[PDB]
Parts: C-alpha cells; structure tokens; sequence
C-alpha cells in the first residue's frame, strides 16, 4: 500500500525499494513472474501502471537504452537545440495589439 | 487501422528483445493527444505520438516493403496525417510549439527526388486538402492555407 | 558541337595532340573523337575556361579544360621545357636514384586562342583539398564570419598604413620595419589551424608505413617542382595552380600565363618570393625543418 | 580503397559495442582468396569474403548516404567486382560452388525499377566487359561471355 502513498517522495521510495535487484529479481521472467505477488485489491486501480513501470524501468539499465533507433538520418541535412515555454500558459489569454 | 502490423519494435532488454508492434497504441494515444482535458496527460501522449511517428519515418525509409501495392504504413499515414494537423493548431501552448515545425518539417520531407511522385504524399496532399474544408473550426483552415 | 558524329566524307579526328617523340606511334592505336556531350561546367579562377568532355570510339571519356584568348604557345613552351627536365633527371645518378621526374601534361595550341589542355583524372587542387580537410568550424574562418577577411589581412592593412585592397602593398613596403612586420604576420600564421596537411594523408593513408611513404613523395615531388618553377621564374603559385594527384599523391604544378620572371616583371604587385615554402609544408614535416627531405 | 571508412559494424559484445571498420580487411582478404597456396585459408579467406559482401549490399542499401556525389562504396565495388569474377571460376571446386551462383545473385539484383539507372550497375558492366579481355586467361572470358 506504500506505493500508492500521496506524497510523490514517499511514492518513489517505496517503488526505489521494491525495484532493488534483491527484493525483486532482475531477469525479465522472474520478474514477470514475481510482479504477481506485488497485489492486493486496495492497490487495484494502480497496479498496470505499476507492473509497466517495474518491467520497462529494467531496460534503464540496457545497453541498448542510449543506442539510436536508425543509425543515420534521411538525407544530408543539419540539426539544432530547442526549447518549449510551458510555463504558465495556453495560447487563447492574452489580447491582440498589446 | 491496417491488415498487418507494421512498426515491429524490439523492446531493449539485457536478457531478450521481445517484439512489440507499436501500431495498437495509436487509436487511443490520438484520442489522448487532442482530446484529454487533463493537462499533464495531454502532453505526455503527444511526445509520445511525436516519438511514435519519428519511429514511423524510418521504419518506412527502411524500405520494410518497396510498393509493389499499398505502401507500407500508407493506411497509417491516411489515418496519422489529419490527426497532426488538427493537433498543431490546437490551443496548449505547448503542444503547438511541437507539432506546426513537425508539420512544415514532414511537408519538407514529403517533396523530395523520389519520393514526390509516392502516394505518401497524395495521403499528405488530400489531408490538408481536406483540412482547409474543415466545417467546424476557423484555425485549422487558416493552419492548412499555410501549410 | 552535337552534329559532330563518326560519318564517312570525314577525316576522323584522332584524339588532339596524342602523338609525341616515345617511341614509333602504332597511329591507328591512338584514340579518335566518337563526339561531344551533353554536359559542361566553368571553373571558378577568372578567364572561366571550362570542362568540356570528349567521348572517344575507345567508348570512354576526355574531360578535358578548354582554356582560350589566352595563347596557349606560351604554355606550350613551358612544357618542352619540362619534358627535357625529365630527359636529364632519368639520365644522371643523382636522380634516377631517387626516381626523381616531374609530371608535364598535354598542351595542344588549337588556335592562337585556345588549347583543349588534359584534365589528370582522379585528382584535386590544393586549395580544395586544404578547405576539404577543414570542419564547419574553421571553414567559418574563410566564409569570414569570425572576420571579414579570413585571416584579418585585408583589414589589417590600415594598422600596415594600407586603405584600399588592390594596390595598397606599394604602401606597406615603405615602413615596414622587420619588428612589427614579422610580429603582426606570426599573428596571423599562428591563427589558422594546426596539422591540416598531415590530417589530408592520414585521411589517404591506410597504416603508418603506408603514410610515412606517401609524406615523403608529395614533399619529394612538391620539392623537385618548386625549383624547376624557380629555374625558369614562373610566378603566381596560387593554391589553386597547385593539384595533388590524388591515386599516386604528388603535386602537379598545374598553369603557367606568367612564366619566364614575367610574374616579378608585372609592376603593380610585385612578386618577391621566389617560389613556394609555406606554412603547412613546414607543418607537413615538424619535427624537422625544411632543411630536411625537401632541401 | 576509399576516401573515407565505410563498412562501420559494432562487435556483438555483452558489456559494449565497439566498432571495426571492415573496408581494411579487404586488400589482404581479397589476395588470399584469389592466391593461397595453402588450401584450407583459402576457402576460410572465400567465406569471410562472402558474408563480408553480404555485408556490404545490406549496409548500402539501408542508404548511409543516398547519392548526391559518388555512391557509397562505388569505389569498393569498382574494386571488389573484378575480384568477384576471377574468384568464380577459380579452380578450386569449393569456391567455384559457391561464387558462380552469387555473381549471378548480384547480376540479377543489379537490374532492378531504381537501380538499372545507378553507377552501381556501370561499375558493374564496365568490370565484367573488362572481364571478357583478358589477355592471360581462357576461363575467365568464356564466364564473363556467360556473364
Ligand atoms: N590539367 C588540369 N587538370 C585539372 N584541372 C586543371 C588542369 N589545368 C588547369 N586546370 C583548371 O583550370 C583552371 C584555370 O585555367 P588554367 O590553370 O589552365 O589557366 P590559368 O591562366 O592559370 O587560369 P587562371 O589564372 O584563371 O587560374 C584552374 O584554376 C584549374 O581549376
């Protein structure tokens, strides 16, 4: 029940704790099959999310993890830096000619 | 949305590299893109489509198969390209910094030595000639005019 | 130029000036024009001549450069000359050793103002080659971003007391004392970059002994070309009159409008330097000084 | 052989991927195959060469660069065709079993809706009708004729 617990820091220790390669295996069929045990009812409505994120969070660990998908890109062509506001904002608050 | 799975993805494990086929998340990760009211959903599912429609390009320019009937993944495109543009103009703010440039950057792309002659982009075509009609919205029309 | 075709009622035309004094020709082995092409670009250097390209009945390609309104008997001229310059180099000790040769190419005079002049395939100009060894970085250097000029030079001019680009050298001579001219250059020598010619044959190169082999043959044959150059007082040796023979990778000394001192005779940049020593040759062998393989 | 490395392939190690550039192996490679003595390198030489020109048409075609100058390993294919072709009908019956087939293989995929046009192909048609010169070999013509 601790990894449902409302505040987000105990919520991380509890997933941090249960994702340690003691508690809970390291090969993917054995944790498949151990994610099982990690239930019961009051957990319910989280526990998909939870078993996802307990097997897809092996893979952080993955050689391949840092790896591109495609070596190279379409054609000769360069590339930039960027950055998004997401701030304090959507589009339709704040008025025309000002 | 197609009669066979395209995007075949190895998910990246020490162990093993089993296969997911990432084309059964696009009817509902769509509808979360656009339509989710709750905000922090609503940008998560769209860099999620940004990545999952990166993924598309190369799996494609891969050449998984080189016509000789529908073009691979061209049911996906007929059914993804309406979705990116109803998803540039949409109001977040942060959303439209994300996909007007991925559009202008996908209608680069389809204008090209070969593939200007593909039916990717009379997909691409007929879906922006389709936007511009567009019954119910003033923004999309305005959007696809430029596009 | 496309109805020119191999047609009967025609001398057909052997490929322009194949026959030379090495031995008795075999004339029907020499190849013959099949036509012309639909195909052409201009060269950048200021008289603009062009690469045309031959096909030949041998079913194979001459890129060729006609270069006009220039006399190529000039030219041509300079080459006698070269050829007896492999003459004695093949025939004294001092130098069959060494496999010391240069290589002259085919001028042919086609009018007073024209030559169709061999373009050697498979290579490249040195001033190609240099900004082909450079990144996006340093090439930002000479698109002039960081400076008007790629090195500061033309601007520089003004604290040298020259104004305007043409011409201004005749000022700078004046009061050009050894200190701030020496001082002010070895500025501008020690800003453009490092290693650039040993980064070209390591790039060439397949394994250390493979590029300590074609290090020496660019310096041998650099070295043989710039006193034979010098021997008959050739001038402007602009990177472009330069070409390394990229297969076997020599240097060509490639053009000759200014031969015999009429280079250092042109009076409104004088030409000083006698021949060509610079800054990536000495680059090229570090460790020790001209003195070296090329002295 | 080229200007710069292609032919980069990461080792299928554990912990890493570390890359070798395969385009060095080629000029001994090739002179082994062709003139080892010594029977047993020379089909071991064969078969390394093999699954190393496998290889390379898989490389080229994923389209590390895609035209705009000198193909990618045009100058591996100028290089490595006229070696293809004395290397078929060689002697040696082992190796004759199994490069006859694949200069046919190569032949047939060398005309193709795209590739017919490329320099791929003129490289091609330029070593086998040098093929067919020979001025020191009966059975090398009579293959490149057949050819
Ligand atoms: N043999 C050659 N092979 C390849 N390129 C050549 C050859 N000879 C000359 N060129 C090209 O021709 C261009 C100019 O013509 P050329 O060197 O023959 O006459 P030039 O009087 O020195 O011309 P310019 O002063 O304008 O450079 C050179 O800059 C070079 O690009």
């Amino acid at each position: 029940q601790g990894l449902i617990d409302e505040n987000p820091g105990l919520q991380l220790i509890i997933r941090n704790f249960w994702s340690h390669e003691t508690r809970l295996p390291s090969n993917t069929l054995d944790r498949l099959l151990a994610l099982n045990s990690l239930y019961s009812p009051k957990i319910e409505v989280h526990f998909l999310s939870l078993a996802t994120n307990f097997l897809l969070e092996m893979t952080s660990m993955s050689p391949d993890y840092p790896n591109p998908m495609f070596e190279h890109p379409l054609s000769e062509c360069e590339f930039q830096e960027y950055t998004i506001d997401s701030d304090w904002r959507f589009r339709s608050t704040v008025l025309t000619p000002m | 949305w197609d009669r066979e799975k395209r995007l075949s993805f190895a998910v990246p494990f020490r162990e093993m590299k089993p296969v997911i086929f990432l084309d059964v998340f696009l009817p509902r990760v769509t509808e979360l893109a656009l339509t989710a009211s709750d905000r922090q959903t609503k940008v998560a599912a769209c860099e999620l489509l940004h990545s999952m429609v990166m993924f598309m390009l190369g799996k494609a320019t891969q050449m998984p198969e080189g016509g000789q009937g529908a073009p691979p993944m061209y049911q996906l495109y007929k059914r993804t390209f309406p979705v990116l543009l109803r998803l540039a103009c949409d109001v977040d703010q942060v959303t439209r910094q994300l996909y007007e440039p991925l559009v202008m950057q996908l209608i680069h792309w389809f204008t090209n030595n070969k593939k200007f002659e593909s039916q990717d982009t009379v997909a691409l075509l007929e879906a922006i000639l389709d936007g511009i009609v567009d019954p119910v919205d003033s923004t999309l029309r305005d959007f696809c005019g430029r596009c | 130029m496309s109805d020119f075709k191999v047609e009967f009622l025609r001398n057909e035309l052997e490929i322009p000036g194949q026959y030379d004094g090495r031995g008795k020709p075999l004339p029907e082995y020499h190849v013959r024009i099949a036509g012309f092409d639909e195909r052409v670009t201009v060269m950048a250097s200021l008289r603009r001549p062009k690469r045309i390209i031959i096909r030949g009945h041998d079913e194979r390609e001459h890129p060729f450069l006609v270069k006009g309104g220039e006399d190529l008997r000039q030219d041509q001229r300079v080459e006698q000359l070269f050829q007896v310059m492999n003459g004695i180099l093949a025939q004294d000790s001092a130098c069959s050793q060494r496999a010391l040769q240069l290589r002259t190419y085919s001028v042919v005079p086609m009018t007073s103002r024209l030559g169709l002049i061999e373009w050697l395939e498979n290579t490249v100009t040195l001033k190609d080659l240099l900004l082909n060894t450079m990144s996006q970085e340093e090439k930002a250097a000479y698109l002039s971003d960081p400076r008007a000029p790629p090195c500061e030079y033309k601007d520089w001019l003004t604290k040298m007391s020259g104004k305007h680009d043409v011409g201004a050298y005749m000022l700078m001579y004046k009061g050009a004392n050894r200190t701030e001219t020496v001082t002010s250059f070895r500025k501008r020598e020690s800003k453009v970059p490092a290693d650039l010619l040993k980064r070209a044959f390591v790039r060439m190169s397949t394994s250390p002994e493979a590029f300590l082999a074609l290090r020496s043959h660019f310096a041998s044959s650099h070295a043989l070309i710039c006193i034979s150059h010098w021997i008959l007082g050739i001038g402007d040796r602009h990177l472009n009159n330069f070409m390394v023979a990229m297969e076997t990778g020599g240097v060509i000394g490639i053009d000759f409008g200014h031969a015999f001192g009429s280079a250092t005779q042109f009076l409104p940049v004088p030409e000083l330097m006698p021949f060509r020593l610079t800054r990536q040759f000495i680059n090229l062998m570090l460790p020790m000084k001209e003195t070296g393989l090329m002295y």
